[PDB]
Protein backbone atom coordinates (compact mmCIF):
# COMPACT_ATOMS: atom_id res chain seq x y z
CA UNK A 1 0.00 0.00 0.00
CA UNK A 2 2.84 2.55 0.23
CA UNK A 3 6.31 3.37 -1.03
CA UNK A 4 9.45 2.82 0.31
CA UNK A 5 11.62 2.07 -2.42
CA UNK A 6 13.40 4.72 -4.56
CA UNK A 7 15.89 4.58 -7.79
CA UNK A 8 17.44 7.19 -8.29
CA UNK A 9 19.59 8.20 -11.70
CA UNK A 10 21.76 11.68 -10.91
CA UNK A 11 23.78 12.79 -13.71
CA UNK A 12 25.07 15.88 -11.94
CA UNK A 13 28.57 15.22 -12.68
CA UNK A 14 28.87 13.17 -15.80
CA UNK A 15 28.02 16.22 -18.20
CA UNK A 16 30.60 18.29 -17.89
CA UNK A 17 32.34 19.37 -21.01
CA UNK A 18 35.19 17.23 -21.91
CA UNK A 19 38.09 16.74 -24.40
CA UNK A 20 36.29 13.18 -25.20
CA UNK A 21 32.86 14.85 -25.73
CA UNK A 22 30.27 14.82 -26.18
CA UNK A 23 29.84 11.04 -25.12
CA UNK A 24 26.63 8.88 -24.21
CA UNK A 25 26.32 8.10 -20.19
CA UNK A 26 23.58 6.18 -19.62
CA UNK A 27 21.47 5.69 -16.22
CA UNK A 28 19.05 2.66 -16.47
CA UNK A 29 16.47 1.43 -14.11
CA UNK A 30 15.05 -1.72 -14.42
CA UNK A 31 11.84 -2.32 -12.50
CA UNK A 32 9.62 -5.44 -11.45
CA UNK A 33 7.98 -5.24 -8.68
CA UNK A 34 5.21 -2.36 -7.34
CA UNK A 35 5.26 0.79 -6.44
CA UNK A 36 8.23 1.77 -7.12
CA UNK A 37 9.38 5.94 -7.11
CA UNK A 38 11.91 6.66 -9.93
CA UNK A 39 13.86 10.47 -9.52
CA UNK A 40 16.01 11.77 -12.31
CA UNK A 41 18.24 14.60 -11.21
CA UNK A 42 20.01 16.38 -14.13
CA UNK A 43 22.22 19.78 -13.59
CA UNK A 44 20.75 23.43 -14.52
CA UNK A 45 22.26 26.31 -16.71
CA UNK A 46 24.17 28.38 -14.16
CA UNK A 47 24.33 25.69 -11.75
CA UNK A 48 28.08 26.12 -12.23
CA UNK A 49 29.90 29.13 -14.36
CA UNK A 50 29.76 27.70 -18.15
CA UNK A 51 30.00 23.66 -18.48
CA UNK A 52 26.14 23.71 -18.60
CA UNK A 53 25.17 26.69 -20.37
CA UNK A 54 23.45 25.39 -23.58
CA UNK A 55 21.92 21.93 -21.51
CA UNK A 56 18.50 20.69 -22.99
CA UNK A 57 16.20 18.36 -21.58
CA UNK A 58 13.84 15.97 -23.94
CA UNK A 59 10.96 15.88 -23.64
CA UNK A 60 10.98 19.20 -22.76
CA UNK A 61 7.65 18.41 -20.72
CA UNK A 62 8.93 15.18 -18.81
CA UNK A 63 7.99 13.59 -16.77
CA UNK A 64 4.29 13.93 -18.44
CA UNK A 65 6.04 12.89 -21.92
CA UNK A 66 8.64 10.48 -22.20
CA UNK A 67 10.42 9.36 -25.08
CA UNK A 68 9.38 5.64 -26.32
CA UNK A 69 9.25 3.61 -29.36
CA UNK A 70 6.55 3.45 -31.39
CA UNK A 71 7.08 0.85 -34.89
CA UNK A 72 10.95 2.59 -35.69
CA UNK A 73 10.32 5.83 -34.67
CA UNK A 74 11.10 7.41 -31.68
CA UNK A 75 7.95 9.45 -30.30
CA UNK A 76 6.98 11.90 -27.43
CA UNK A 77 3.81 10.00 -25.55
CA UNK A 78 1.97 10.84 -22.43
CA UNK A 79 3.01 8.50 -19.62
CA UNK A 80 0.20 8.30 -18.19
CA UNK A 81 -1.27 6.60 -21.30
CA UNK A 82 1.48 4.32 -21.46
CA UNK A 83 1.46 3.13 -18.04
CA UNK A 84 -2.14 3.74 -16.50
CA UNK A 85 -2.30 4.84 -13.10
CA UNK A 86 1.32 5.79 -12.37
CA UNK A 87 1.54 8.87 -9.67
CA UNK A 88 3.19 12.31 -10.71
CA UNK A 89 3.01 15.10 -8.30
CA UNK A 90 2.89 18.13 -9.48
CA UNK A 91 5.35 19.85 -7.89
CA UNK A 92 8.46 17.92 -6.08
CA UNK A 93 10.24 20.11 -2.88
CA UNK A 94 7.44 23.07 -3.24
CA UNK A 95 9.51 23.36 -7.14
CA UNK A 96 7.70 22.33 -10.50
CA UNK A 97 7.97 18.58 -11.14
CA UNK A 98 9.99 19.10 -14.78
CA UNK A 99 13.84 19.34 -15.38
CA UNK A 100 13.97 23.30 -15.30
CA UNK A 101 14.14 22.36 -11.94
CA UNK A 102 16.68 20.06 -12.02
CA UNK A 103 14.43 17.09 -11.05
CA UNK A 104 11.76 14.79 -12.01
CA UNK A 105 9.88 12.20 -10.15
CA UNK A 106 7.61 9.66 -10.32
CA UNK A 107 5.84 6.63 -8.73
CA UNK A 108 4.73 3.29 -10.83
CA UNK A 109 1.10 1.85 -10.05
CA UNK A 110 0.77 -1.53 -8.47
CA UNK A 111 0.00 -3.20 -11.93
CA UNK A 112 1.69 -3.44 -15.03
CA UNK A 113 0.84 -6.37 -17.64
CA UNK A 114 3.10 -5.31 -20.40
CA UNK A 115 6.77 -4.51 -20.90
CA UNK A 116 7.20 -1.13 -21.31
CA UNK A 117 10.18 1.12 -21.88
CA UNK A 118 10.75 4.74 -22.36
CA UNK A 119 13.69 7.45 -21.88
CA UNK A 120 14.27 10.65 -20.56
CA UNK A 121 17.79 12.94 -22.22
CA UNK A 122 19.65 15.63 -20.13
CA UNK A 123 21.55 16.70 -23.16
CA UNK A 124 24.34 19.18 -22.22
CA UNK A 125 26.07 17.97 -26.23
CA UNK A 126 25.76 21.42 -27.52
CA UNK A 127 27.88 23.19 -24.31
CA UNK A 128 31.24 24.37 -25.42
CA UNK A 129 34.22 24.92 -23.58
CA UNK A 130 37.90 25.30 -24.26
CA UNK A 131 37.70 22.67 -26.53
CA UNK A 132 35.79 20.92 -24.70
CA UNK A 133 31.92 19.53 -25.54
CA UNK A 134 29.30 18.18 -22.41
CA UNK A 135 27.88 14.64 -22.96
CA UNK A 136 24.69 13.51 -23.74
CA UNK A 137 22.45 11.98 -20.63
CA UNK A 138 20.15 8.79 -21.27
CA UNK A 139 18.06 7.50 -18.10
CA UNK A 140 16.46 4.13 -19.91
CA UNK A 141 13.31 3.18 -17.58
CA UNK A 142 12.56 -0.49 -18.57
CA UNK A 143 9.10 -1.71 -16.54
CA UNK A 144 8.56 -5.27 -16.43
CA UNK A 145 5.05 -6.82 -16.04
CA UNK A 146 4.26 -7.23 -12.70
CA UNK A 147 1.37 -7.46 -10.35
CA UNK B 1 24.95 31.41 -42.50
CA UNK B 2 25.22 27.92 -41.34
CA UNK B 3 23.81 25.19 -43.91
CA UNK B 4 23.58 21.59 -45.29
CA UNK B 5 23.01 20.97 -48.37
CA UNK B 6 22.18 17.85 -49.64
CA UNK B 7 22.54 16.90 -53.39
CA UNK B 8 23.36 13.66 -55.27
CA UNK B 9 19.39 12.04 -56.30
CA UNK B 10 18.52 10.87 -59.05
CA UNK B 11 16.88 8.08 -61.16
CA UNK B 12 18.31 4.35 -61.85
CA UNK B 13 17.30 0.99 -62.17
CA UNK B 14 17.07 -1.89 -59.62
CA UNK B 15 21.03 -2.76 -59.06
CA UNK B 16 22.06 0.90 -59.96
CA UNK B 17 24.19 3.14 -57.67
CA UNK B 18 23.80 7.18 -56.58
CA UNK B 19 26.19 9.34 -54.17
CA UNK B 20 24.54 11.39 -51.85
CA UNK B 21 26.07 14.64 -50.74
CA UNK B 22 25.71 16.35 -47.79
CA UNK B 23 27.82 19.48 -47.95
CA UNK B 24 28.25 22.24 -44.98
CA UNK B 25 28.94 25.86 -45.64
CA UNK B 26 29.65 28.45 -42.41
CA UNK B 27 31.13 25.39 -40.66
CA UNK B 28 33.24 22.63 -40.14
CA UNK B 29 31.20 19.25 -40.24
CA UNK B 30 34.10 16.66 -38.40
CA UNK B 31 33.16 18.64 -35.05
CA UNK B 32 29.15 16.88 -35.73
CA UNK B 33 27.44 13.62 -36.47
CA UNK B 34 25.78 13.61 -39.89
CA UNK B 35 23.10 11.78 -39.88
CA UNK B 36 21.08 10.45 -43.13
CA UNK B 37 17.50 10.16 -43.11
CA UNK B 38 14.70 9.38 -45.93
CA UNK B 39 11.24 9.38 -45.66
CA UNK B 40 8.93 8.22 -48.61
CA UNK B 41 5.78 10.39 -49.40
CA UNK B 42 3.13 9.31 -47.19
CA UNK B 43 5.26 7.55 -44.33
CA UNK B 44 7.29 8.30 -41.11
CA UNK B 45 11.30 9.63 -41.88
CA UNK B 46 13.65 6.76 -40.62
CA UNK B 47 17.32 6.60 -39.83
CA UNK B 48 19.27 5.28 -42.64
CA UNK B 49 22.53 5.98 -41.39
CA UNK B 50 25.11 8.42 -39.28
CA UNK B 51 29.18 9.07 -39.12
CA UNK B 52 30.29 10.60 -35.71
CA UNK B 53 33.83 12.53 -35.17
CA UNK B 54 32.11 4.88 -35.09
CA UNK B 55 28.79 4.39 -37.85
CA UNK B 56 25.43 3.65 -37.76
CA UNK B 57 23.86 1.68 -40.31
CA UNK B 58 19.73 0.68 -40.90
CA UNK B 59 20.00 -3.44 -40.92
CA UNK B 60 18.29 -2.53 -44.61
CA UNK B 61 21.23 -0.91 -46.20
CA UNK B 62 23.91 -2.39 -44.51
CA UNK B 63 25.90 -4.20 -47.35
CA UNK B 64 24.68 -1.68 -49.44
CA UNK B 65 25.37 1.89 -48.08
CA UNK B 66 28.45 3.63 -47.28
CA UNK B 67 28.76 6.71 -45.28
CA UNK B 68 31.99 8.56 -45.06
CA UNK B 69 33.76 12.04 -44.55
CA UNK B 70 35.82 14.05 -46.48
CA UNK B 71 37.23 16.74 -44.26
CA UNK B 72 38.92 18.73 -47.33
CA UNK B 73 35.66 18.79 -49.00
CA UNK B 74 33.35 19.57 -46.01
CA UNK B 75 31.03 16.98 -47.05
CA UNK B 76 29.58 14.24 -45.46
CA UNK B 77 28.72 11.25 -48.75
CA UNK B 78 26.09 8.39 -48.27
CA UNK B 79 27.56 5.76 -51.35
CA UNK B 80 24.21 3.80 -52.50
CA UNK B 81 24.93 0.72 -54.22
CA UNK B 82 22.74 -2.45 -55.55
CA UNK B 83 19.71 -0.87 -54.88
CA UNK B 84 16.48 -1.62 -54.70
CA UNK B 85 13.00 0.26 -55.23
CA UNK B 86 12.51 -0.07 -51.03
CA UNK B 87 14.71 2.76 -50.96
CA UNK B 88 13.08 5.13 -52.90
CA UNK B 89 12.24 8.43 -50.69
CA UNK B 90 13.19 12.06 -50.13
CA UNK B 91 16.83 11.97 -48.32
CA UNK B 92 17.68 14.34 -45.54
CA UNK B 93 21.00 15.23 -43.67
CA UNK B 94 21.75 16.94 -40.59
CA UNK B 95 23.94 17.93 -37.69
CA UNK B 96 24.08 16.37 -33.98
CA UNK B 97 26.21 18.15 -31.79
CA UNK B 98 26.14 15.06 -29.59
CA UNK B 99 27.35 11.81 -31.26
CA UNK B 100 25.53 9.46 -33.31
CA UNK B 101 23.11 8.27 -30.61
CA UNK B 102 21.17 4.63 -31.35
CA UNK B 103 18.22 3.75 -28.47
CA UNK B 104 16.49 0.29 -29.40
CA UNK B 105 18.01 0.38 -32.75
CA UNK B 106 16.26 3.69 -33.77
CA UNK B 107 18.38 6.57 -34.50
CA UNK B 108 17.92 9.34 -32.11
CA UNK B 109 17.32 12.71 -33.93
CA UNK B 110 15.55 15.04 -31.51
CA UNK B 111 19.35 16.54 -31.03
CA UNK B 112 19.28 17.13 -35.08
CA UNK B 113 19.72 20.39 -36.47
CA UNK B 114 19.79 22.53 -40.10
CA UNK B 115 17.67 19.58 -42.19
CA UNK B 116 18.59 20.55 -45.31
CA UNK B 117 16.07 20.92 -48.34
CA UNK B 118 16.58 17.14 -49.25
CA UNK B 119 17.29 15.52 -52.70
CA UNK B 120 14.81 12.85 -54.41
CA UNK B 121 15.51 9.56 -54.84
CA UNK B 122 14.26 6.97 -57.17
CA UNK B 123 14.92 3.04 -58.23
CA UNK B 124 12.49 1.76 -60.85
CA UNK B 125 12.41 -0.87 -63.18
Amino acid sequence: ASTNKEYVCDFTDQLKPTESGPKVKKCEVKVNEPLIKVKIICPLKGSVEKLYDNIEYVPKKSPYVVLTKEETKLKEKLLSKLIYGLLISPTVNEKENNFKEGVIEFTLPPVVHKATVFYFICDNSKTEDDNKKGNRGIVEVYVEPYG
Amino acid sequence: QVQLQESGGGLVQPGGSLRLSCAASGFTLDRYAIGWFRQAPGKEREGVSCISSSTYYADSVKGRFTISRDNAKNTVYLQMNSLKPEDTAVYYCARDHGPCTVLADILYDYGMDYWGKGTQVTVSS
